[PDB]
């Protein structure tokens, strides 16, 4: 500001879990403290094993569209496999029922 | 013994709907890719019965840093969360770096929780470490003359 | 579970409209390029339902000063906008620097 | 901030970037497109496999 | 993974502008040139991310 | 080594050979495509052809 310096305003707070990986998900990009994650620990950034807050910076997903378009695939026919089963059983017993 | 084959088939319609949340999602910012685990289901014979259940998980790793500039774009590297407080009083922990001032004067996501942090007290402020972390709010009110104490 | 996907299907269709009038309307004066964020959707199970949901946001950087010189042609630095008054009574804002008599 | 006449702000829109962001959020929008059409053609086989 | 691509196209857009103040510029007085450094970023992985 | 100021050291990237290495993944990455798509395929014809 105009008086020529800086001043604290606050210090924006990192949490980190025992598990970080445990966490409920939640609305927009939410998580909720569950204890498989155990309680959050509170510090800064740049301090204990908290990470770096650089500002000009969003994280953005990290999913990858070149493996999810393989897994699709891939899923696809195991799905595909499953349904046989279950018309081959389905098949088998109609044919008992009509035997007789 | 059709559960045999329709309990598998319904942890392959999962597996497919956590895939496609993942293509979808991909646009999204801060959103860690899920999966899930898969066991093996009941005894009593050699035979497995009923055959499977699904168990889902999310792998936070890491994503890129995008080169951004407007608001409060604030990016996190390694671990870490940050802690939001809802309205109604409940905390929660995001990645969502994209934070704006409130016509409040507090900094919110959109979500619209509040993002909080340590105090700062004292003439120049000084972070309270040890306070409990307060919503972070700022202020568009006078900086306050402080005669000369020393020179 | 088709939503899971449409959802999805709906919010790049969003996305990608919003870029496009940040393209169209590159060659407008004082327009703030848009941009939107995501969120997921929907509890109640491991798998997230629905899963995306948009907020469009615009983003007020400032522009560049154009050498011109014909009418009240004034731009404005850093924060401020014009105070408009529409002929009914209403109060607007804007960076619209052309301004005639 | 200033007022200087003389000029106009115009748009802060910037084609290089667009132009990148569009071409991506196509893949993308395809990606999509595929894991629907997945669920369909499943869902076409299960009602069919009867 | 399109993002390893874009931000270094981005980068080199950014150099160019620069030399293209620097150009302009050069008929004006006191003017110092400009120019700029470039980082790696992002780990968690053997390949950098991001760019 | 030596620390000679005036001078900065610069990537040692030559985009001559990057741009050849590119051309080429991209093509042997595309013959794993096909053979997926090979896999595929096979494995369609076999559950229908029952």
């Amino acid at each position: 500001y105009s008086n020529e310096q800086e001043q604290v305003l606050g210090q924006i707070v990192l949490a980190n879990f025992a598990n970080n990986e445990g966490l409920a998900s939640q609305g927009d990009n939410v998580w909720a403290a569950t204890q498989a994650s155990g309680v959050a620990l509170l510090g800064t950034a740049g301090s204990g094993n908290f990470g770096k807050l650089t500002n000009g910076a969003l994280e953005a997903s990290n999913v990858d569209l070149s493996k999810e378009l393989v897994n699709m695939i891939v899923a696809q026919r195991n799905y595909q496999s499953n349904a046989q089963t279950i018309k081959t059983q389905d098949q088998i017993l109609n044919t008992l029922v009509n035997l007789r | 013994s059709f559960s045999q084959a329709v309990s598998g088939l319904n942890a392959a319609a999962t597996n497919l709907d956590v895939i496609g949340n993942n293509i979808a999602n991909s646009a999204t910012y801060g959103f860690k890719s899920g999966t899930a685990s898969f066991a093996d289901m009941f005894a009593g014979s050699k035979v497995g019965l009923g055959v499977k259940v699904a168990g889902i998980t999310q792998d936070f790793t890491d994503g890129t840093t995008t080169n951004t500039g407007r608001g409060l774009d604030v990016a996190i590297s390694q671990n870490g969360f940050f802690r939001l407080v809802d309205s109604n009083g409940s905390v929660f922990y995001s990645r969502n770096g994209q934070f704006k001032l409130d016509e409040n004067r507090n900094l919110v996501n959109m979500q619209g929780m509040q993002l909080t942090g340590y105090p700062a007290t004292g003439t120049p402020p000084t972070i309270q470490q040890g306070a409990n972390p307060a919503p972070i709010t700022i202020p568009n009110t006078l900086m306050a003359a402080k005669s000369t104490t020393t020179a």
